RNA sequence: UUAAUUCCGAUAACGAACGAGACUCUGGCAUGCUAACUAGUUACGCGACCCCGGUCGGCGUAACUUCUUAGAGGGACAAGUGGCGUUCAGCCACCCGAGAUUGAGCAAUAACAGGUCUGUGAUGCCCUUAGAUGUCCGGGGCUGCACGCGCGCUACACUGACUGGCUCAGCGUGUGCCUACCCUACGCCGGCAGGCGCGGGUAACCCGUUGAACCCCAUUCGUGAUGGGGAUCGGGGAUUGCAAUUAUUCCCCAUGAACGAGGAAUUCCCAGUAAGUGCGGGUCAUAAGCUUGCGUUGAUUAAGUCCCUGCCCUUUGUACACA
């Protein structure tokens, strides 16, 4: 399968983002924000398809078993703890969050600690360290 | 003429797990699929047949150092945790795999569980990985 | 039948190798392993330098079994390399011609004197003010 | 063979020092043939005790640099084994002996000191320190960043170091060494 | 500011190439293979396996760091 | 103008500012009988051979 | 910047001349192989001569870009000589391989470097 | 001349005292001694596996102390040889050999407005002493953040990263007068941190043959801020604690910043040294980016000088003497 045959695809287009078609799928799909280096995998073995094949390579018939185990993981075997949203603060709901839902949940975390004025989320208005490290000495670029 | 100590242990895991596939009953769990077998990896096995080559990789260990348990598998499965901007350590292998290891491998009769504990290598599992150390030592031929 | 074993010990470091040297044939083993797969393998002729040297016919009537412990893998080898010259080296004092012998040590040292005699190198200790055992800290001003 | 000692598969004879100035400071025949590249030590108990050490010995000891390196002679062992295949694939010709032209090709003659400079010539065992020194970060510099391997790097070095390529670090910096000596004696 | 376009897999203008060339390289690496025709080493190294199983380069020795290959032996 | 080979007779003090040379007699390996003296910049013990790309120029003393 | 451009061309030159020696190296070696398998290959034999003749200049070319390279490292050689000649070796990359070669006997005799030896 | 106010020698000095040296510990060496069921080795018997032999930290007893332990001794003295040397004090090289310069500890006189009243029921004086500067409880701060500096850790990758396999240490510490808090084998549930059960160990006895990391062998990567790097940040899960929010700590997923080897300048170091690499101890309810030890792998260069910064001695000059 050295040989590059028909429909190969330098740019994919999932979840409204791009993927290099030179990387082994497994690296490819962690373009997306939401899926990182290891939920790459697990979605990728959850679907029988072999990481040595490139995401130009592969052929559109399992590009969309892919983007469907990245939507919904719990139909699919995926067990919670993989998850990045499980017990939400609003639906409850195990689900893994993607592409500009995770900017959207992120968002909605952030302005839900602004509204009840939590020191957490004045901290994050003002910019300074919210996890309680020392500002004092580092952090010289988020200042000035 | 032949034992499991006087040939070369690299390919002799590699052509166990075969045996061990060739056998049809090692008893693979539901999670092998999705996990990290230690604290300080990042990525999943790559390996596809992973389970098979650690089942050999620990009945070559119960050979050679017996009464071990599943402390002893997270010893010697164990690296150095790249704390990240923190410096490295001293971490072990998952105690589930080890035990899942071990309960399969008595689940074939293979490792028996002695008595207070601990697994040691039953005497047909002797014979077992003597002839896989004889099968690799005729590829020397 | 005179029973005709001879047991030496060699040190590179903290690791030890005692050499048992007993008459039989050629048979030459490190802790059960035979001494062409003892890890790394990058220092295998490391490991058959007394075998490459003194030959196989003068390890004929003879077997060596090895144990070693402590130290580390290039020490290991070191220790046992030094308990194989220095086992072959007993064995001929004591059984056999000691003209042999001095051949034997005639081949020996003059290709490499760390064969029949351990260095004394050891780690020297780490002192207070400094990460080891002569360097120290960094030393600031202003 | 127990009169002749091969250098894992390379013999230590046919390698001729054509230079007399390192012929009593490579130590390459006739009793410093050995296996490895790899021995104990106690080299640097006195002054010229490095002379006795074996030129492949002191070509692993040198390659061990910048840090992440340090501690690690069984791969620079490794390295240099490697690179001894590459080398006698590349020319056809011993391993060892372009080494020793290496060397003496690299082995600046002549260097600057300050008694505004003033030239000096150089120690035999200077010289052949700086060779060595020069061709492994040679292969160090050309090694870092890059795709090809240190292995390949050492070894393309020490062959266009044994013709004077003028492409080998060890030569474009022992010329112009020697051509700043050249400007202030 | 410096950027490589290496070849991922080879297209049909360099697998002649490839085919054609390289086992007429006295020096045969991956790295060396991969600087020749612009490719990517690990292209490179599956090349390399193809071309040793129909005998087209001969290995002389394997690293997990170092591989190297040859032409073939005269005979 | 040929490059020159010569023998170190005799070792005869380090010299440098921070003692980094060493002052040697070389006695030439064409002629015997003509030995002059060179400062020379690294270990250097008595009966070696040294390649002079500048042979006539002697050195200053001690 | 123009002698640092003018090396690194000797460079790839030297490059492309050890390419080509590899080439007619392969070359000779597929042929010896076919006269040693079957002697009677006289006219494979007479190729492997020919290509011989240009192992041979290839390697005289690729040691008179090489005292080149030295010399312009250490400036004694002037890069307008090199670029009177760099047309010319040019030339030869180009046209070795072709039966219809008109090679320049002259080209370093221009400069005296088959004079100058090693 | 020496590392030395170390000696020879010279001598208005003679005889001495401290420091130096000697000294104690530590390292290296003993197949000679003492001895070993809390250390073993070798034999022999039995068991297991393979094809008479091989392996076995599988089980057991007749010798022995090589390996181990730690005691008594021995050992090395510039002793031997050849030069240099007032043929002195001594220096260089070499043989023989474990070692021909192992590393520390202790460390004189005189001092310094050096630090410590926040080590003390060591302590003078002063302040305060019931609306207390005593003491206790609750909460907060010592972590606060435009900037500057110091000690450090992680890195900027292919001499690498990831993933499998293989294979080796040495110091230790461990169930507590108060005092609760130990080290853990092993069985089972759990991806994981963890949890639920029975056991050993007050320790050469159990953890433990401390299966440590680096290193070594095999995969995937491929010069791309990339699978380098892991800061920042979001969601969830466990442990300790009376209580964790300004996130105690640990995990899981996701986010994936600067950083392409660092200006002027500047630190430490020469043989098991630097450097890499992990493991103990202290701190510790939870606990190492620190420190103190330990190993493991193991070099480049140097056997020199007074150029720089300082130190010692003599002579010399001085308007300096809190110099
Ligand atoms: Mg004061
Ligand atoms: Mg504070
Ligand atoms: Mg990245
Ligand atoms: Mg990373
Ligand atoms: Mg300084
Ligand atoms: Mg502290
Ligand atoms: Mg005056």
């Amino acid at each position: 399968s050295l040989v590059i045959p028909e429909k190969f695809q330098h740019i994919l287009r999932v979840l409204n983002t791009n993927i290099d078609g030179r990387r082994k799928i497994a690296f490819a799909i962690t373009a997306i924000k939401g899926v990182g280096r290891r939920y790459a995998h697990v979605v990728l073995r959850k679907a029988d398809i072999d990481l040595t094949k490139r995401a130009g390579e592969l052929t559109e018939d399992e590009v969309e078993r892919v983007i469907t185990i990245m939507q919904n993981p719990r139909q699919y075997k995926i067990p919670d703890w993989f998850l990045n949203r499980q017990k939400d603060v609003k639906d409850g709901k195990y689900s893994q969050v993607l592409a500009n839902g995770l900017d959207n949940k992120l968002r909605e975390d952030l302005e839900r600690l602004k509204k009840i004025r939590a020191h957490r989320g004045l901290r994050h208005f003002w910019g300074l360290r919210v996890r309680g490290q020392h500002t004092k000495t580092t952090g010289r670029r988020g200042r000035t | 003429g032949v034992t499991v100590k006087d040939v070369n242990q690299q390919e002799f895991v590699r052509a166990l797990a075969a045996f061990l596939k060739k056998s049809g009953k090692l008893k693979v769990p539901e999670w092998v699929d999705t996990v990290k077998l230690a604290k300080h990896k990042e990525l999943a096995p790559y390996d596809e047949n992973w389970f098979y080559t650690r089942a050999a990789s620990t009945a070559r260990h119960l050979y050679l150092r017996g009464g071990a348990g599943v402390g002893s598998m997270t010893k010697i499965y164990g690296g150095r945790q790249r704390n990240g901007v923190m410096p490295s350590h001293f971490s072990r292998g998952s105690k589930s795999v080890a035990r899942r290891v071990l309960q399969a491998l008595e689940g074939l009769k293979m490792v028996e569980k002695d008595q207070d504990g601990g697994r040691k290598l039953t005497p047909q599992g002797q014979r077992d990985l003597d002839r896989i150390a004889g099968q690799v030592a005729a590829a020397k031929k | 039948g005179p029973l005709q074993s001879v047991q030496v010990f060699g040190r590179k470091k903290t690791a030890t190798a005692v050499a048992h040297c007993k008459r039989g044939n050629g048979l030459i083993k490190v802790n059960g392993r035979p001494l062409e797969m003892i890890e790394p393998r990058t220092l295998q002729y490391k490991l058959l330098e007394p075998v490459l040297l003194l030959g196989k016919e003068r390890f004929a009537g003879v077997d060596i079994r090895v144990r070693v412990k402590g130290g580390g893998h290039v020490a290991q080898i070191y220790a046992i390399r030094q308990s194989i010259s220095k086992a072959l080296v007993a064995y001929y004092q004591k059984y056999v011609d000691e003209a042999s012998k001095k051949e034997i040590k005639d081949i020996l040292i003059q290709y490499d004197r760390t064969l029949l005699v351990a260095d004394p190198r050891r780690c020297e200790s780490k002192k207070f003010g400094g990460p080891g055992a002569r360097a120290r800290y960094q030393k600031s001003y202003r | 063979t127990p009169d002749i000692k091969l250098f894992g598969k390379w013999s230590t004879d046919d390698v001729q020092i054509n230079d007399i100035s390192l012929q009593d400071y490579i130590a390459v025949k006739e009793k410093y043939a050995k296996y490895l590249p790899h021995s104990a030590g106690r080299y640097a108990a006195k002054r010229f005790r490095k002379a006795q050490c074996p030129i492949v010995e002191r070509l692993t000891n040198s390659m061990m640099m910048h840090g992440r390196n340090n501690g690690k002679k069984l791969m620079t062992v490794r390295i240099v084994k490697h690179a001894f295949e590459i080398i006698h694939l590349l020319t056809g010709e011993n391993p060892l002996q372009v080494l020793v032209n290496a060397i003496i090709n690299s082995g600046p003659r002549e260097d600057s000191t300050r008694i505004r400079r003033q030239a000096v010539d150089v120690s035999p065992l200077r010289r052949v320190n700086q060779a060595i020194w020069l061709l492994c970060t040679g292969a160090r510099e050309a090694a870092f960043r890059n795709i090809k391997t240190i292995a390949e790097c050492l070894a393309d070095e020490l062959i266009n170091a044994a013709k004077g390529s003028s492409n080998s670090y060890a030569i474009k910096k022992k010329d112009e060494l020697e051509r700043v000596a050249k400007s202030n004696r | 500011r410096d950027k490589l376009n290496n070849l991922v897999l080879f297209d049909k203008a360099t697998y002649d190439k490839l085919c054609k060339e390289v086992p007429n390289y006295k020096l045969i690496t991956p790295a060396v293979v991969s600087e020749r025709l612009k490719i990517r080493g690990s292209l490179a190294r599956a090349a390399l396996q193809e071309l040793l199983s129909k005998g087209l380069i001969k290995l002389v020795s394997k690293h997990r760091a170092q591989v190297i290959y040859t032409r073939n032996t005269k005979g | 103008q040929p490059i020159k080979l010569a023998r170190v007779t005799k070792v005869l003090g380090r010299t440098g500012s921070q003692g980094q040379c060493t002052q040697v007699r070389v006695e030439f390996m064409d002629d015997t009988s003509r030995s002059i003296i060179r400062n020379v910049k690294g270990p250097v013990r008595e009966g070696d051979v040294l390649t002079l790309l500048e042979s006539e120029r002697e050195a200053r003393r001690l | 910047k123009e002698k640092e451009e003018v090396g690194q061309w000797l460079t790839n030159t030297i490059d492309t001349l050890n390419m080509q020696v590899d080439q007619f190296e392969s070359e000779v070696e597929s042929l010896s192989v076919q006269t040693r398998k079957k002697k009677g290959d006289k006219d494979k034999q007479d190729r492997i001569e020919g290509l011989k003749r240009h192992i041979e200049k290839h390697r005289y070319h690729v040691r008179m870009l090489e005292t080149i390279l030295r010399m312009l490292d250490n400036d004694s050689i002037l890069v307008d000589a090199i670029r009177k000649i760099k047309d010319d070796v040019e030339y030869y990359v180009d046209s070795s391989q072709d039966p219809d070669f008109e090679e320049n006997e002259f080209l370093y005799d221009d400069l005296d470097l088959e004079d100058i030896p090693q």
